């Protein structure tokens, strides 16, 4: 669910805890935009054929 | 190339073009300044 | 020809005078066939001309100027051909390789222009050979 | 760029033709 | 890449049954 | 023009074991240049008409090339091979071809690997695609040997072969053994932290334990069957987020300024 | 012009000296190319400023 | 059918001639004239013209349409392409293609665009006589791409072409440039062993002095191309160091040059520049010349990629619809992604005979090492420790011992980033998968940004480029 995110070691009787994400919003926001860009280029190329 | 009239025709071309070259040196000086004048148009 | 320069090159590298002599006679016609191979290998031809222990100085100069001319180092063509002081004539007769001769004048004029500005003369600069060629035209 | 090219295509016919008109234009102006 | 699908379906069912007996 | 013998085909007969003298061969090289002037006359003045003469010309220079690397003359093998280079594909075809061209190709290819001039080997291969120009028995041996080096398959590499034909192939393979030996020492230096003496003899292709002691200390390895070079350096490289750096993406100061000029 | 061919020697009439003219033209011909590039460049800046 | 041949010829001759003459005559509009003449005209002459209507030869009328030389000696070449030797593999005219002076009927009608015979005939110090000569020379040899003809009119065509040339002019080298390409091809492309070289070098010298870019460009490509086919590779490598390609050469000229250069650097051990040059050539010039080249370019390209250190995906094979041509290659690819040695050797051998043809043979040996290199990267990356014996079996190496030596070399190169522990019986993974840790996210940006700088410069310059000509045409 990623409530705290960790890994449970059943081989040793311990629970490995990771804490305070270094995950940044800058990166996450950037991912949405870049997928929309790939779409625009496809539409552009189709129009490109006329010019040639 | 020869002693023939071929170097006479070449001579006249040469002569006129030489005069032209001078004309062209002047056009270079303007070309350089026009770049700054365009930058200046903005102001 | 279609043949590669390699054999001819090997002969120059060898210490013998005879093998070098044959190579220069042969190279005097493969120069528009292979320019690449002769060019790289130019350095040996230049020694052959330079020494006065060599009996085919004139030929050595000739082949070397045609290579130089091909390379686009035009200046080196003027010096060797005139410097040798013979086999300069074959270039003049041509109108294809009148280039080497015509560049002798072009050079003279460009340097002579600079010196002309304040003192009238050609003054101290301007090598012996280039001054003679111009007066001849 | 793709849009800029569509504009140059329509432009071409007029721009190309104009070149001839200019040289002649200077003679007429001087005459009259 | 390579065609993993043809190979995995046959391997997964068969191998798994032998593995049951072999290991837990 | 090869006719008679005292400097013409004199060298040829010497290469056989009829007269197996090498002592004459050293002298022969200076004299051979005198018959060589004449030989040189025939190619690209006539072609087919001159054919017989070509065969003979090439045979003396090529067979003597093999015989003057049992005299261990390096400068001679290259200048003959070089001379005959153009004879391989001379003009249209002068047809100076000899059986000995077959061995020569193979000798040159082993020579180029020992010198470590891999670029030239590749350049020769591009001329080569229709390998039916003298077929593959002595050319197959260099190509397998190059692959094996290439791969990292050092065990397979021939240092045991090429010493077995003793005509001229031995000269290249002895020097090559030093080169591969060095190559192993380098690979092991970065790869693994220790080296044993049980380990070392086989991998570097040493003959003795004394050779082991010599090669390891130079590099700085030797401490005994247990050393520690590799490990520590391999660990040190990731993480420069808590430690200042500028390495990659060039020199930064330039980098930001350049990026902005371009757009 | 001519590809090759000597016409009444270097010494006799003095074909080479008059002959040198054709080569001086190679220089003006070499210049003619840059003039064209120079013309377009000047115009692009001018058209740019003018608007 | 001669009664039907005459409509076809008259239209064809007029249309192609009109465009070459109207463009050439202006003489100071060099950029426009250079572009129109190189790409459009020669391409028009090959693909649309020949194919159109009954009989591919429309040559007989054309010779008379302009002027070559006044006696019917130079004309004779027009008859020879039609019939002699082979007769090409184009459709020839029945008759009215006459041995000496093809046609009886002029289409000239004293135009400036279709000339007149005595009118051009005066010129010899004018560009009017050399330009017409060349256009006709070009047309005649134009059949050679399509036909792949040998020893017809192409016996004296090399000599005749040298005659047309003299000390040339900058305008004359631009038209002549079209002839220079065919001059090599006639003995080059067929691979008859002859000297095409003398002429090619010779024009090269003359064009550099006058400094006409169109001419120099064409010669340099041919000189490299000729050598490689002859199997005199050594000559081609040394040539490149002395060459200088103009930066103002046209788009076909660049594509041909780049392909040919690409095969050469690939041999030297420079795969990185070799792949980029081959790909870009195909987009740069879509030509009818280009159709013969494409199969080779892709075939050579794939072996060239595997060596660099990229393993190409399946999709690439699918799109250019040339999948079949690519097909034996496709197997070699599936073999690298699996990374198993044994599969590679067998496949590459049987197929190897075909591969010799593209220029791949020199490379072919080295492709062996890439397969294992891909196996080593997967073993180290995926796991920490797996036994040396497990790896030996998986890749199908000869010995467990053989796995050690190969692993040991690979680390030194530093592409793997692992350690092999010889004594302990396993490979240890020293690497961890990351791209944010060291100085390295900056590098990751660097490569992404770097490809972009080139795209930006091209987009912006290109936008401006039609307007540059309008600005010259005098519009604001």
């Amino acid at each position: 669910d990623k409530k705290f995110h960790g890994i449970l070691d059943q081989g040793e009787g311990v629970l490995i805890i990771f804490d305070e994400p270094p995950v940044d919003k800058t990166y996450e926001a950037a991912l949405e935009t870049i997928q929309n860009m790939s779409k625009v280029v496809d539409s552009l190329y189709n129009k490109a054929k006329k010019l040639t | 190339s020869f002693l023939g009239p071929e170097p006479e025709d070449l001579e006249d071309l040469y002569s006129r073009y030489k005069k032209l070259q001078q004309e062209l040196e002047f056009l270079e000086v303007q070309e350089e300044y026009i770049k700054d004048e365009q930058k200046n148009l903005k102001k | 020809m279609i043949t590669s320069a390699a054999g001819i090159i090997s002969l120059l590298d060898e210490e013998e005078p005879q093998l070098k002599e044959f190579a220069l006679h042969k190279l005097n016609a493969v120069v528009n066939d292979f320019w690449a191979e002769i060019s790289e290998s130019v350095d040996k031809i230049e020694v052959l001309y330079e020494d006065e222990g060599f009996r085919s100085r004139q030929f050595a100069a000739l082949v070397a100027s045609k290579v130089f001319y091909h390379l686009g180092a035009f200046e080196e063509s003027l010096n060797y051909a005139l410097g040798a002081g013979d086999l300069f004539n074959v270039n003049d007769n041509s109108e294809y390789v009148e280039t080497i001769i015509a560049k002798c004048i072009d050079h003279y004029t460009k340097q002579c222009v600079e010196n002309a500005d304040l003192p009238e003369g050609e003054k101290k600069p301007i090598d012996q050979r280039l001054e003679g060629i111009v007066n001849k035209m | 760029m793709v849009v800029v090219y569509l504009a140059s295509l329509i432009r071409s016919v007029v721009a190309l033709h104009n070149l001839i008109n200019n040289k002649i234009a200077n003679r007429d102006a001087e005459k009259k | 890449n390579v065609e993993d699908d043809f190979s995995n379906q046959l391997r997964a069912e068969l191998e798994k049954h032998g593995y049951k007996m072999e290991t837990s | 023009l090869q006719a008679a013998a005292g400097m013409y085909e004199q060298l040829k007969d010497e290469w056989n074991r009829k007269s197996p003298n090498l002592s004459k061969c050293g002298e022969e090289l200076g004299r051979l240049k005198l018959v060589l002037l004449e030989l040189n006359f025939l190619p690209t003045t006539g072609t087919k008409l001159t054919k017989q003469q070509l065969i003979l010309a090439r045979d003396i220079l090529e067979i003597g090339a093999q015989w003057s690397i049992l005299c261990k003359d390096i400068p001679s093998f290259e200048r003959y091979m070089a001379q005959l280079k153009c004879y391989y594909f001379d003009y249209k075809e002068q047809l100076p071809e000899s059986a000995y061209m077959h061995q020569l190709l193979g000798l040159n290819l082993l020579f180029l690997l020992s010198q470590n001039r891999v670029a030239e080997f590749h350049t020769e291969l591009e001329r080569l695609p229709a390998k039916d120009i003298q077929t593959n028995v002595y050319i197959k041996h260099p190509v397998s040997l190059e692959q094996y080096l290439m791969e990292g398959s050092y065990n397979k590499v021939f240092l045991a072969k090429g010493n077995i034909p003793a005509e001229s192939y031995t000269f290249f393979i002895d020097i090559l053994l030093d080169t591969i030996r060095d190559e192993i020492a380098g690979c092991i230096e970065k790869a693994y932290e220790k080296i044993l003496f049980a380990e070392a003899t086989r991998i570097l292709f040493f003959s003795t334990p004394k050779k082991m002691t010599d090669y390891a200390k130079k590099r700085g390895w030797l401490l005994g069957p247990n050393n520690y070079y590799s490990f520590a350096s391999q660990q040190q490289k990731p993480e420069d987020s808590t430690i200042p750096s500028t390495e990659l993406a060039r020199q930064v100061i330039e980098y930001a300024r350049q990026l902005e000029m371009i757009v | 012009m001519a590809l090759d061919g000597p016409e009444q020697m270097e010494l006799e009439e003095g074909k080479a000296g008059s002959g040198l003219r054709q080569y001086y033209l190679s220089k003006i011909e070499e210049l003619q190319l840059i003039v064209n590039d120079k013309s377009q460049n000047l115009r692009r800046l001018q058209a740019q400023r003018n608007e | 059918p001669a009664p039907q041949d005459v409509e076809m010829k008259e239209e064809a001759a007029a249309g192609s001639g009109s465009a070459g003459e109207g463009d050439g005559k202006a003489a100071a509009t060099e950029h426009s004239q250079r572009e129109l003449d190189t790409v459009t005209l020669e391409d028009i002459k090959e693909h649309v013209r020949q194919l159109e209507k009954a009989v591919s030869g429309k040559e007989p009328r054309f010779v008379l349409r302009a002027l070559r030389m006044l006696p019917s000696t130079s004309r004779r070449l027009n008859h020879y392409v039609l019939y002699k030797a082979v007769h090409g593999f184009f459709t020839s005219n029945n008759a009215t293609r006459d041995f000496l002076l093809p046609f009886l009927e002029e289409p000239m009608d004293t135009e400036a665009d279709l000339q007149f015979r005595p009118r051009t005939g005066k010129a010899a110090s004018a560009p009017l006589l050399p330009e017409v000569e060349a256009y006709l020379q070009l047309l005649m040899v134009i059949f050679l791409m399509n036909s792949k003809r040998y020893k017809e009119a192409q016996k004296i065509s090399d000599d005749l072409m040298q005659k047309i040339s003299t000390q040339n002019r900058r305008a004359l080298d631009l038209v002549a440039a079209k002839c220079y390409y065919y001059h090599a091809r006639v003995y080059e492309f067929l691979d008859k062993l002859d000297v095409v070289r003398s002429f090619l070098h010779a024009r090269l010298r003359t064009a550099t002095l006058r400094h006409d870019a169109d001419g120099q460009a064409t010669l340099l490509n041919l000189l490299l191309r000729n050598y490689l086919h002859y199997s005199l590779y050594d000559q081609a490598e040394k040539l490149v160091s002395k060459s200088v390609f103009p930066e103002q050469a046209n788009n076909n000229e660049w594509a041909r040059y780049l392909y040919y250069t690409g095969r050469i650097k690939a041999i030297q051990l420079e795969y990185s520049e070799a792949r980029r040059t081959m790909t870009n050539a195909l987009r740069k010039a879509p030509q009818h010349t280009a159709v013969g080249f494409k199969q080779t370019v892709h075939k050579l390209l794939i072996v060239v990629e595997l060596l660099l250190g990229e393993i190409p995906d399946r999709l690439q094979f699918r799109q250019p619809s040339l999948k079949r041509s690519l097909m034996p290659y496709f197997l070699l690819t599936q073999a690298v992604r699996t990374g198993n040695l044994a599969k590679f050797n067998q496949v590459l051998d049987q197929f190897g005979e075909k591969f010799q043809t593209d220029g791949t043979y020199t490379l072919i040996i080295r492709l062996r090492h890439n397969v294992i290199k891909t196996g080593v990267r997967m073993i180290s990356l995926s796991y920490s420790r797996i036994s040396l014996a497990d790896i030996a079996q998986k890749l199908q190496l000869d010995s467990p011992e053989d796995a050690e030596f190969i692993v040991a070399k690979a680390i030194r190169d530093g592409v793997i980033e692992a350690s092999i522990n010889h004594e302990k019986g396993y490979v240890q993974s020293k690497e961890m998968i990351d791209i944010y840790s060291t100085r390295e996210p900056q590098l990751a940006f660097h490569q992404r940004i770097s490809f972009c700088l080139d795209i930006h410069n091209m987009s912006v310059k290109a936008m401006r480029f039609p307007p540059k000509s309008y600005n010259k045409d005098l519009e604001s």
